[PDB]
């Protein structure tokens, strides 16, 4: 019930709820919808927040399509290239999980305002936007072997 | 002899520019080889190290070091180069420093400024 | 003869293992064959300690 | 229910010992943002069961052979390490949270993914036929798996190369 | 064959792990009773030296419990940390607790106690 909560304080509830959606786990208010992922925020929320929430989510939706590319294109029936492409595409996911850990530990001291969040994840909004474009362009036209090594040569 | 110094410089090179470092490390091999050249028996130097073994325990190992140099007789300048270069309580004290060197190596990154330990953010 | 020079080279690894020298099996055969040429071993103690020093500045 | 209490039970579900009870580890209140992350974390412990049952059911009968031992005794050196990680994680619980575990246990979510799927591909194979079904896991290309299984093969194929340096026999 | 009792009112998150440590004690209370009995002369010159060489390991198992108590004083010994320390002891005292129960099942003395050690890290 955010309608009965003040403006400057309810923001501390979204930032710690939004700090979980970037991992893959669902959230309290900003939930996920069944299956390119669509999200739902709130019927009664401040408009000065929802316009900024929709600016952070494109790093989560671009993440829920990379972690599903790893857990599938790892199947043997895809060649010895679509494997090592999924492995080297996993080390970055590991470094994206560290960037969410250092935010929660910095959230306990309250030093993490919503406006401060939109600036911290910018290196992650650019990287998880590149991989969410290869993982959707290698599966569109079924590629395995050399035709998955050509696409990485045409595509900071 | 001009090549045996080139193969030596490859082994000590740690695997991964690996094409110019070998050219520069061969300098450090020559820049240091001629400093000594510009500026006593053999088995005795082992015994003086055999003594220091037995003092701090581990007797049979010291009785082995002398067991091999006795059969290596039936080469002298090679060993002259080598000399130049509670059982339970130690177990529980090793598997405890690991848990001190495993929760530290990862909490030093989990709690820091956003983007310090991460290499992809350094790009 | 190569059977003899293998054993004499295999025994010499252990006395370099318990003396806590960083020389592995490959760098040993390099240094043994290089000492076998006739170079003075007092100098080789300095090149290895320096090659290992400049190697650490990279990492 | 506090978040710390969940961090207390999860460190047990990683082993098999059950709020979180026992095929998914259904948790049974708390907010939805917590149950979801527990579910995935709790399930990693379930895997550890499937790999433990094999190295316990086949460590019982004495008719598994000589290769089936070096395999069942090479799934343990790859488990003591998984018991060292649980050691470190428990010393910090006295700070770590759910979102901090995901990065800690993101890698042992894969090794416990190959081993828990390496003991099902070779179920009824004994003798050399097992050393030939843990070699059909090397044609994978993934540099992290092909360098793990290509080590278990170096232990399982030691008894085979013991007969050879010394093929169905007839009594 | 020893049975144990823990507690009516204890945390379930402990009792399930306690029952994972005890199988090294029950497998120990059957080795120390094999030493103090198969040492009697009326058992041959083999069932003796088998009980002697089976005693040096018991000595090294008593040192492994000493180094744990001295490490327990500094509080560095959590229950989860214990389950990992005794693993070398849970495998060894599981081997000897199987010979000491298979040499006494079928009464063996002399050569028939040297055959069993040739059929059985």
């Amino acid at each position: 019930l955010p309608g009965t909560l003040p403006l400057a304080s309810q923001e501390s509830a979204v930032v710690e709820d939004l700090l979980y959606v970037l991992v893959g786990v669902d959230g309290r208010y900003v939930s996920a919808q069944p299956l390119s992922r669509t999200f739902l925020v709130d019927p009664n929320l401040d408009l000065s927040i929802r316009e900024l929430v929709h600016r952070i989510l494109p790093v989560a939706a671009s993440y829920s399509a990379v972690t599903r590319f790893i857990e599938e294109k790892s199947s043997f029936e895809y060649g010895q290239v679509n494997h090592a492409l999924a492995a080297a595409m996993r080390t970055l996911v590991k470094e994206h999980l560290i960037l969410v850990s250092q935010l929660e530990q910095l959230h306990r001291q309250g030093l993490l305002s919503l406006q401060k969040l939109w600036f911290y994840i910018q290196p992650a909004m650019r990287t998880m936007d590149i991989l969410a474009s290869l993982a959707t362009s290698v599966d569109k036209g079924e590629c395995l072997g050399g035709s998955t090594l050509s696409l990485l040569h045409d595509r900071q | 002899i001009t090549q045996l110094f080139d193969d030596l410089c490859e082994a000590l090179l740690p695997a991964a520019n690996r094409k110019r470092a070998k050219r520069s490390l061969k300098k450090v091999a020559y820049n240091a080889l001629f400093t000594n050249l510009f500026q006593l028996p053999a088995r005795n130097k082992i015994l003086m190290l055999s003594f220091d073994l037995r003092v701090g325990g581990l007797g049979p190992k010291a009785d082995r070091l002398e067991e091999l140099v006795e059969e290596l007789e039936a080469v002298g300048s090679v060993l002259d180069l080598l000399v130049q270069l509670m059982d339970v309580q130690s177990l529980i004290s090793r598997e405890e420093c690991l848990c001190h060197s495993m929760i530290q190596e990862t909490l030093q990154v989990m709690e820091a400024a956003p983007g310090t330990g991460l290499p992809t953010v350094g790009l | 003869n190569l059977n003899a020079v293998r054993e004499t080279m295999d025994v010499l690894l252990e006395i370099s293992r318990i003396l806590n020298t960083g020389l592995d099996m490959e760098t040993l055969s390099i240094c043994v064959r290089l000492c076998e040429q006739g170079i003075n071993p007092e100098a080789l103690s300095s090149v290895i300690k320096e090659l290992r020093k400049a190697t650490e500045a990279l990492k | 229910i506090t978040e710390a209490a969940l961090v207390r039970d999860i460190l047990y579900v990683f082993q098999g010992i059950d709020n979180i009870k026992m095929n998914c580890y259904k948790v049974e209140n708390l907010s939805r943002s917590l149950r979801d992350t527990a579910v995935r974390l709790s399930e990693l412990g379930w895997l550890h069961n499937k790999i433990r049952r094999y190295t316990d059911q086949r460590s019982l009968d004495r008719s598994f052979g000589l290769v089936g031992q070096s395999f069942c005794a090479a799934l343990h050196q790859e488990l003591r390490e998984y018991y060292r990680l649980l050691s470190v994680l428990h010393s910090q619980l006295q700070s770590l949270t759910l979102r901090r575990l995901l990065v800690w246990t993101y890698d042992p979510k894969i090794r416990l993914k190959t081993l828990a799927a390496l003991v099902d591909h070779c179920q009824g194979r004994k003798g050399g036929e097992l050393a030939s079904a843990v070699h059909a896991y090397t044609k994978t290309g993934d540099p992290y798996m092909r360098s793990l299984v290509q080590h278990i093969l170096s232990l399982v194929s030691h008894p085979v190369l013991s007969f050879l340096y010394r093929v169905a026999s007839d009594p």
